[PDB]
């Protein structure tokens, strides 16, 4: 019989405790559950808020979770897509009303159950002029509002998001881990009768960023092409070759092998160029060297024409990229690998990296009493001597912890969030942070 | 204690106190004019311009805000920025905007040009808009502000506070006042370490105060805070202290040692992973290269360092033109690498 | 009072020069209703926007020439292509049958999703409206739209064919020009009769006269001779003495570096060099150049170009 | 409003030494105008001067910058804006900054609008400037004035205003500026707040102008003579600990290398050293590096 | 009027689409079971995406095709409100269709829709997959947004290579009776670089134009720097023979041929050449480097000749 149903919703989450993402004690989707059971005492340390804000990459389980979870409490929620008009207007036109009103599926259900509550899906879509001034009525709504809005975004760190997260309580979804997605893909695979090697399974999570409905796409293409009867990792494992590519590559196939993925291919070949051994210098140190160096060189090449072809959109100049990072060094590192193509890395810390930046640009903006610089060094050596100013105390007096935190936090303008992020951001090497080297610390969160 | 011993008036300054007049001469006469403020960071620009402020406006300088103003670029990819403001002026930093600074200037200009428009009566008929960290704009916002400066040259004065005015456009030198703030002796170190410690009441001896101004290299800023560090370890201050540095100052020197220690593959990889680990701590690639370059030239001889000189500055130049700093420092560590091995061997 | 340029404008279409190739070919179309859309591409002055013109009076007549035929520039503005373009293509001519003609002129400034637009928008109605794009880089028109028509490039005028037209030009008018003011003048042009006939114009109504000398000075070009002058203050003197002397003649006269570099280079390939010694000129002149292009001090770059010729 | 248009002409063959461009300046009435020359000369002034002439003082002519950042397409743009006494004229300052695709757009928007308002081309270069433009236009070039004119003015202007300044001061302020009347008068008014009038010295000059002190340049030399690395290093240090731009280092160092008796090899390698450099730093390398490798450089061309 | 060979000749089954062979297997394989996903079938012009697409909406249609499918070019509305109520309304409708069919919304040039429409467009992607399939296409696969991507299989589409090209150009010339020759089949082949339409087209229009088929004739129709000169230009670069290949290149200069042309013919015919390994790689170097600084804006014949005069030293 043909099935009339993908695979995202043939093996969808149908319970709650079937979200691959998270299964934990104090995970995104159990502690939505804790603020949702107790939220009538508003109207974890979220108790506070009359809202939720779920947000994180795509793929990972935001609206199923927020589904699951309104459904298992026997709530009943009205979702707002984006591709619902969330103008101001007609936001307080059609939402403004039900916020403080009982819902009708509290009185006649087919058991009967109150606690009705709203989901705000896609909060990041009411953009451009067609939702004008959507966010704004947002906040305006969950300020003076009698049942849970669930708001879920898709990344907390945007210019129209930064003014609402003060008002919800801010749940961040993690991309799940590779084994986790390997288990359950497993399972489905199993289920559907398809045999894959589980390396190969590995390489399809790691290839779409460990994006649960990519990953199940993709399963559904890979079976596809199964009954038919090249990818990033095998790519970039081709170009570090010798022994096979000698007649069978020429200058047309190896710039080819940049044209498959062109977008990612020159970070595979950086990343992977380090682990191999050319055949051409014969353990000779001297030489080997020497040809990482003129590798190096090509791929610095490679990156300034990157950085001319993203400017101005100007996609002549692919093959010349296709040149200097993944050919060239082809030449120059032509030896053998040695372990694995493993991923580019860089993505990751790029993310990395923009989180620091707005962390301390943060913690810098509280500090404008007479002195600040917007991200700078200069504020990474105030935030080296405050985190030392504020371990001192209770490093050498449990008495003094208390009053020097507060003296400080108050002086400077801080909060608890803020000395959370002044401590693990000061971390050099994976060094643990200089306030877990015990019995203070419980009532220091609860006296703050 | 940084920001509790900075001074608030320009007679109360403790170094450049000719320069000193002179600004308060300057602010005394009728038309203030576009300021120019520069020098090497960490000498006193700040202070010198938030005096400059006092002069000029009340104290009502002081009692400043935080606004988040959103940007809206030639697409949908918004972005905040932060105005730290007051009631007679505004400091934004137009340059976290990536490559959109051309739009910030134009309409930061535009609202305080016409907020100054709404009844401003207090001391003065013009606001400030100090614009930090003026030397990384962009040629064509530097471009945008120079028109927008002469646009709203009634209404509103530019202080311009950059360091090492080199990148900025000679248009922009032709109109603003130079004001030139030099990094402070190391007497003059010295000696507002005494007053802070005196003020503080502490026994800062002499043989100490002079090893934190030593290495400080001319920084009051990072003089300061080294006295203050030195103090929350070891408040009886003897000649021989263990005055401490910042992490990434250690981080970047063991960074260099392990580059010089060992010349194979299995550690340039070991260096590209501390490379990411500085990198991540948002820390400017520009630092990096100069702190592993002067530690490394500690550890070759005179006649490679003209060699190692010339590829520091080639890679930090080139770095300057692409977009991911990585290559270029993993390119310039490899190239030292296969250098200095060929030089040691041989 | 009336420029030369319109004056003497190509009315008919056998009236154009150096194109006889393509103008036939366009004819053939005209004459078997075969008429493709058309891609004209090439420098400017050289013929394009007239050929069409030419085309369209012989195609259309000259009442129906406000109903029929979209005269669109396309460096005024994605909303031209799904507004008056698909408003103009997809209806009728109320009383008028037959195709529609479109001349979107500077076609390559527009941005690639408008081409896509209008690639679609071509595709669609390709039986009621004839679209002729015009433009100078072929290179910036997107692939996928260049595709759909037919493709003339309409190089520059070789000077045998367009001294003619400027003989005819002379004669008709009263220009008393010299032997080789009439060389001065092609070689200005640079094979472009706008160009040409401005420069002419210009000049024998500034001056009065036309000559090698008067055309160099009505259009303030670096005088050959000058630039042999620096050529030798650079091959043949000492290296200050040649600063001093190539600042003074910079300032004198207005000069940039960028035209004594390009007539510098020009020199370099006429004289005679070893021809190892003009590899390494040519590499460092062609190292100034890019320098220049960032926007640096030119008292440092001139300095350069002198060290490079010091090589000898 | 400050000097450098307080003391501007106001007429036309009033004070500019240029003859041949104040006697045709009369019959303006070659449709457009052309003035080239360095800067400072009274490019603007003429023009201003010749307008406040003809239209007259109520009769207030758009002048705006070639070099926009907004492109070249508002530019033309606001010029048809400002189209709708027979015409207007609008001057384009800076326009030597123009592309030759860019001039070319000017071209025919100055063409199509060539019968009510009159163009007037300021710049540098008439080089610079395409050949339509150029042959449309009517050239005239501005020539800074003598040094000895140049110290006259400025001792006019500093008896006018008060400012009591040695004439060595004048000599050094037209020095420190050189051929430059516009900057030195800005500098002239803009070192006299800094003072209130008591007394403008060669060092108030010499901060204003942003010219690092003859000093620092024979310590440079004297470093990179004969000496290590550490030397450089330590002359580097203090100089940018000091604020001096590389820009001014680098100028004054070319200044000094030029007219020196180094040998032609010796000034050809450091002169192109030089060039990189500028151009390095123009590209936002940074200033530290750039002059440790120049000083380098330098070095190993000296001492050996 | 009679319509192109572009049209005339369009594969109206996908087992007439020459262009990738594993791609075309698999969207036989969802024209044969029938229940296809969200496919964004990305690649580069004229190797056949919307041949593609619309082959595979047909074949699984059938004569529904009118009735379940939905196509919405570049040259139409797809605004915010459009992707709100048109495309909603689509997805909501009733259309009872076989077993394992479903109706197709064709979203043409999917990169020329805005952020705002394609975020509007997420939600009724996913809801109502059990009915409504969704088939985009692009060029940039890149310009489409991260959550369309994450609900659709991206499938890649590459150039073509010279074979398939000149298969389906004898196909048409055997319907058509078109005198050829095989430098013509050349000559066309390097004008196509892979684009399938662009062959067709230049095809037609030399045909048209002249009738036979000749090298001489191709090049007269498409008129780019011959590739001979350019092959004869870089061979006296070879023999270190600057004042040789100057002359070459100041003779395409004096045509008119754009810089960004003559160096877009340098770099395909510098790639395919019979020089060395190590100096065929040198010579690439540095004719990318002068590339770059041409597309930055640097584009005087001087950097031609700096280019000329860097491959002459190369080789001594
Ligand atoms: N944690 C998970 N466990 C199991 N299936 C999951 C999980 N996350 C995603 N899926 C599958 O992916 C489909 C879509 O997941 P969603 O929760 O809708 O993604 P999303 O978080 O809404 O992503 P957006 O909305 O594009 S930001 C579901 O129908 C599931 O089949
Ligand atoms: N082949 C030609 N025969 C006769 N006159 C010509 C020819 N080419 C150019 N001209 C003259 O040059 C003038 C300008 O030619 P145009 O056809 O306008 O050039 P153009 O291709 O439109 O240049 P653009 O539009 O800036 S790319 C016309 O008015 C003619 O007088
Ligand atoms: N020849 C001159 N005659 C009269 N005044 C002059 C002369 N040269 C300079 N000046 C004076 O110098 C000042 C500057 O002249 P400007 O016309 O502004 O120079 P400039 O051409 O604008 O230089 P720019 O704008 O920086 S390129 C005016 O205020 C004049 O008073
Ligand atoms: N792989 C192919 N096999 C056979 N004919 C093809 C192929 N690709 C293109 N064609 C022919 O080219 C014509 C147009 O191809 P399209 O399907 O329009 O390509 P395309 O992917 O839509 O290109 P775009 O949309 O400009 S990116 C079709 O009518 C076919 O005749
Ligand atoms: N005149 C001064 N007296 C005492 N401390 C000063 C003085 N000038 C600067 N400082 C110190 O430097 C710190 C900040 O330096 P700053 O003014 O920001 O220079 P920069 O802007 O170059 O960093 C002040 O908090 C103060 O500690
Ligand atoms: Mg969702
Ligand atoms: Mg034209
Ligand atoms: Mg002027
Ligand atoms: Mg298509």
């Amino acid at each position: 019989k043909v099935e009339n149903l993908l695979w995202v919703d043939k093996y969808k989450p149908t319970s709650l405790k079937t979200i691959i993402g998270q299964q934990g004690d104090q995970s995104c989707a159990n502690k939505l559950l804790r603020w949702l059971r107790n939220w009538q005492k508003s109207s974890d340390d979220g108790s506070s808020f009359k809202a939720a804000l779920l947000s994180g990459p795509p793929g990972v389980g935001k609206t199923t979770t927020a589904s699951l979870v309104c459904q298992e409490l026997g709530y009943s929620y009205v979702e707002l897509n984006a591709s619902d008009t969330r103008s101001k207007s007609s936001l307080k036109a059609i939402v403004a009303e039900s916020l403080n009103n009982t819902s009708i599926k509290g009185f006649y259900s087919n058991s009967v159950s109150t606690k009705h509550a709203l989901i705000m899906d896609e909060v990041d879509g009411m953009a451009g002029n067609e939702d004008r001034g959507g966010i704004q009525e947002l906040i305006g709504l969950i300020k003076h509002t009698k049942i849970p809005i669930i708001c879920m975004c898709n990344d907390r760190n945007h210019p129209k998001i930064r003014s609402l997260v003060h008002y919800c309580f801010d749940l961040r979804f993690q991309r799940p881990r590779v084994e986790q997605i390997k288990g359950a893909m497993m399972s489905i695979a199993f289920k559907e009768g398809l045999k894959i090697p589980p390396p190969a399974m590995n390489e399809i999570i790691l290839g779409a960023n460990q994006d649960i409905r990519q990953v199940l796409h993709n399963l559904s293409m890979w079976c596809a092409r199964s009954k038919a009867l090249m990818g990033p990792f095998d790519v970039a494992r081709k170009v570090f070759a010798a022994g096979e590519e000698t007649a069978h590559m020429s200058l047309v196939d190896k710039s080819d092998l940049f044209f498959h993925d062109y977008s990612i291919a020159p970070l595979f070949v950086q990343e992977n160029y380090i682990h191999v051994k050319p055949v051409a210098a014969g353990g000779d140190m001297k030489k080997h060297l020497m040809l990482l160096s003129r590798a190096a060189d090509s791929i610095c090449d490679g990156d300034l024409v990157d950085s001319q072809i993203r400017s101005k959109q100007n996609w002549s100049l692919l093959p010349a990229q296709a040149i200097y990072a993944s050919v060239l060094p082809g030449e120059l590192m032509r030896g053998y690998m040695t372990q694995f193509p493993t991923f580019p890395s860089w993505l990751g810390k790029h993310s990395s990296t923009g989180k620091h930046d707005r962390i301390v640009q943060d913690l810098a903006l509280h500090m404008s009493l007479r002195t600040y610089s917007s991200k700078r060094t200069v504020n990474m050596d105030y935030l080296s001597l405050l985190r030392d100013a504020l371990v001192q105390p209770l490093t050498s007096q449990g008495v003094d912890g208390v009053q020097d935190v507060v003296a400080l936090m108050d002086t400077y303008y801080l909060m608890k969030e803020d000395f959370e992020n002044i401590m693990e951001i000061s971390s050099w090497g994976g060094k643990p942070s200089p306030f877990s080297k015990p019995k203070v610390k419980a009532a220091f969160t609860r006296a703050y | 204690w940084v920001d509790k011993y900075r001074p608030c008036s320009l007679g109360r300054l403790d170094y450049h106190k000719e320069q000193a007049a002179q600004l308060r001469n300057l602010v005394q006469c009728g038309d203030f004019p576009h300021l120019l403020v520069y020098g090497p960071s960490g000498a006193g620009k700040k202070t010198r311009i938030m005096c400059i402020l006092r002069e000029l406006y009340g104290v009502g300088v002081e009692k400043l805000r935080i606004e988040h103003q959103t940007i809206t670029t030639p697409s949908k990819k918004k972005i905040e920025i932060s105005t730290i403001a007051s009631n007679y002026h505004l400091e934004v930093n137009p340059s976290d905007a990536g490559n959109s600074d051309r739009v910030v200037i134009q309409e930061m200009l535009k609202t305080v040009a016409q907020s100054q428009q709404l009844e401003t009566n207090s001391q003065r008929d013009f606001k400030v808009v100090l614009l930090t960290e003026v030397d990384k704009l962009t040629k064509d916002a530097q471009h945008a502000l120079r028109r927008t400066m002469e646009k709203y040259m009634s209404t509103c004065r530019l202080i311009l506070c950059c360091n090492s005015t080199s990148k900025v456009i000679p248009p922009i030198r032709s109109r603003c006042l130079a004001v030139r703030v030099p990094a402070p002796s190391i007497e003059d170190i010295c000696h507002v370490l005494s007053t802070v410690c005196k003020k503080e009441g502490l026994n800062l001896p002499s043989q100490l105060a002079h090893r934190l101004a030593e290495k400080s290299c001319r920084n009051l800023r990072k003089a300061l805070l080294m006295c203050e560090a030195c103090r929350v370890q070891q408040y009886p201050f003897t000649a021989d202290q263990e005055i401490p540095e910042t992490d990434w100052e250690v981080y970047l020197r063991e960074t260099a040692n392990a580059i010089v220690s060992q010349q194979t593959p299995q550690r340039l990889l070991e260096v590209r992973g501390r490379l990411y680990e500085l990198l991540t701590h948002c820390i400017p690639p520009e630092i990096i290269m100069k702190g592993l370059l002067s530690e490394l030239l500690h550890n070759c001889d005179g006649q490679l360092k003209g060699e190692v000189a010339q590829m520091a500055a080639y890679y930090e130049h080139r770095l300057q033109l692409g977009s991911k700093a990585i290559y270029h420092l993993e390119a310039f560590v490899a190239k030292f690498m296969a250098l200095y091995k060929k030089f040691m061997e041989d | 009072n009336l420029p030369w340029v319109e004056k003497y404008r190509p009315q008919t279409l056998n009236d154009l020069i150096s194109h006889q190739d393509i103008l036939s070919t366009i004819q053939k179309f005209i004459n078997e209703d075969r008429l493709p859309h058309l891609l004209l591409y090439g420098p400017p002055g050289t013929g394009k926007t007239s050929t069409i013109l030419a085309c369209a009076k012989q195609l259309y007549k000259d009442k129906e020439f406000g109903s029929m035929v979209l005269e669109l520039n396309a460096s005024d503005d994605i909303d031209i292509i799904r507004g008056p373009i698909l408003s103009f293509a997809s209806t009728r001519t109320i009383f008028k049958k037959g195709f529609k003609l479109v001349i979107l002129d500077e076609a390559d400034a527009m941005t690639q999703d408008a081409q896509n637009a209008l690639r679609r928008v071509i595709e669609k109605f390709t039986e009621n409206t004839r679209f002729c794009l015009i433009c100078n880089y072929l290179s910036k028109i997107i692939p996928a739209l260049q595709s759909r028509c037919t493709r003339f490039r309409f190089g520059p005028l070789t000077p045998e064919l367009m001294v003619p037209r400027l003989e005819h030009v002379v004669e008709e008018e009263k220009v008393d020009i010299s032997e080789d003011g009439m060389k001065a003048l092609v070689t200005l042009s640079s094979g472009d009769m706008r160009r040409a006939l401005n420069i002419l114009q210009s000049t024998n109504m500034a001056f009065g006269k036309v000559t090698e000398e008067t055309v160099y000075t009505c259009t303030g070009h670096p005088l050959k001779s000058d630039i042999a002058n620096i050529l030798d203050w650079m091959l043949n003197q000492d290296f200050t003495t040649a600063y001093r002397n190539i600042t003074e003649l910079k300032t004198l006269k207005g000069l940039a570096l960028h035209d004594i570099l390009t007539e510098i280079h020009l020199f370099v390939h006429r004289v005679d060099f070893p021809s190892s010694v003009r590899i390494h000129l040519l590499t460092k002149m062609a190292d100034i150049e890019y320098r220049l292009s960032v926007g640096t001090n030119e008292k440092i770059q001139l300095s350069s170009l002198i060290a490079a010729f010091q090589v000898t | 409003v400050p000097w450098v248009e307080k003391y501007r002409p106001k007429c036309v063959d009033e004070v500019a030494f240029q003859e041949e461009v104040v006697a045709v300046l009369k019959k303006s009435l070659e449709p457009n105008l052309l003035f080239y020359g360095p800067p400072g000369t009274g490019k603007t002034s003429t023009i201003l001067a010749a307008a406040r002439e003809l239209f007259g003082p109520e009769l207030f002519v758009l002048e705006l910058n070639a070099s926009d950042e907004r492109g070249i397409q508002v530019v033309r743009e606001k010029v048809k804006n400002f189209a709708q006494p027979p015409f207007k004229i609008v001057i384009l300052d800076e326009a030597d900054s123009m592309t030759s695709a860019a001039q070319a757009a000017l071209r025919r928007t100055m063409e199509k609008e060539s019968k009510t308002t009159r163009f007037c081309l300021i710049c540098n270069y008439v080089s610079r400037i395409i050949e339509p433009l150029t042959s449309r236009c009517s050239k005239f070039r501005f020539k800074p004035l003598s040094d000895k004119i140049q110290q006259q003015r400025l001792l006019d202007i500093a008896k006018k205003e008060n400012v009591k300044i040695s004439d060595e001061g004048i000599a050094y302020l037209v020095k420190v500026s050189e051929g430059d009347l516009r900057k030195a008068i800005t500098f002239l008014q803009s070192a006299t707040r800094l003072t209130g009038g008591k007394e403008i010295t060669e060092k108030v000059i010499t901060d204003i102008a942003g010219v690092i002190p003859a000093e620092k340049i024979d310590g440079v030399f004297a470093a990179c003579q004969s000496g290590s690395f550490d030397k450089l290093e330590a002359v580097v240090k203090d100089l940018i600990d000091e604020g001096h731009a590389a820009t001014q280092l680098v100028n004054q160092l070319h200044d000094v290398v030029v007219e020196n008796n180094l040998s032609d090899k010796q000034k050809s390698i450091i002169t192109e050293k030089l060039a990189e450099v500028d151009k390095c730093l123009a590209d936002g390398a940074d200033e530290h590096l750039q002059l440790i490798s120049l000083c380098a450089t330098v070095m190993q061309q000296l001492s050996q | 009027y009679e319509l192109p060979w572009v049209e005339k000749y369009r594969p109206v089954k996908l087992n007439e689409i020459v262009g990738n062979e594993d791609t075309v297997s698999r969207l036989e394989v969802f024209a044969r079971e029938g229940n296809v996903p969200n496919i964004i079938i990305a690649g580069p012009p004229g190797t056949g995406k919307t041949t593609s697409i619309l082959c595979l909406a047909r074949a699984l249609l059938g004569p529904a095709l009118k009735d379940a499918m939905l196509e919405l070019n570049a040259s139409n509305d797809r605004g915010i409100d459009v992707v709100r109520n048109k495309i909603k309304m689509f997805a909501q409708q009733k259309v009872t269709l076989p077993k394992g069919r479903h109706k197709i919304i064709i979203l043409d040039e999917a990169d020329s829709m805005t952020d705002g429409a394609q975020q509007a467009l997420r939600r009724t992607m996913e809801i109502y997959s059990k009915t409504t399939r969704f088939a985009l296409a692009c060029n940039a696969s890149d310009k489409i947004i991260e959550p369309i991507q994450s609900r659709c299989a991206v499938l890649r589409y590459t150039k073509l290579t010279d074979a398939q090209i000149l298969t389906r150009l004898m196909n048409v010339i055997e319907k058509e009776r078109v005198p050829y020759t095989d430098d013509g089949l050349e000559a066309i082949i390097f004008t196509a670089q892979g684009d399938m339409r662009q062959a067709l087209n230049n095809l037609q229009s030399t045909f048209s134009g002249f009738g036979f088929i000749n090298s001489e004739n191709v090049f007269k129709v498409c008129d780019e720097p011959h590739p001979l000169l350019v092959k004869e230009m870089i061979q006296h670069c070879v023999n270190a023979n600057i004042d040789e290949a100057y002359k070459i290149l100041a003779h395409l200069w004096h045509l008119g041929y754009s810089p960004e042309d003559i160096i877009g013919n340098i770099f395909r015919v510098c790639k395919t050449f019979q020089m060395a390994e190590y100096l065929k790689l040198e010579f690439i170097k540095e004719i990318g480097y002068t590339h770059m600084k041409i597309a930055e804006g640097v584009n005087s014949l001087l950097q031609m000749a700096g280019l000329l005069a860097r491959l002459c030293q190369k080789t001594m």
